[PDB]
């Protein structure tokens, strides 16, 4: 009795957080996706600038 | 790359330009000026002694 009381107690508490916390996290990577996207273009866009200074 | 060629543009015209024409044009009229006014000076002594 004891141990699945305390067993469910544990559950309730931590259950629905968990599946938001892995949602933030794949947008996360989405957003990395497109930050890394833009210094692709950075490098191309700095190289360009060389020869005006 | 337009301010690029404003860079080009104004470095290639401006500076050589002004630097030759007003250096040429410059040092002629202040020789002309000079020897105009030495002249004048010397005809304005003439006229005085005449005087």
């Amino acid at each position: 009795i004891t141990a699945v009381l305390q067993n469910a107690v544990m559950f309730l508490l931590q259950k629905d957080e968990a599946a938001n916390k892995a949602a933030l996290v794949e947008a996360q990577i989405k957003l990395t996706e497109k930050q890394g996207e833009l210094l692709d273009k950075q490098i191309a866009q700095a190289d360009k600038d060389a020869e005006l200074i | 790359a337009a301010k690029v060629k404003l860079t080009l543009e104004q470095a290639k015209l401006p500076d050589s330009q002004i630097r030759s024409a007003g250096f040429q044009d410059l040092l002629v009229q202040e020789q002309t000026k000079v020897q105009t006014a030495q002249t004048r000076r010397i005809d304005q002594e003439i006229l005085s002694a005449g005087f």
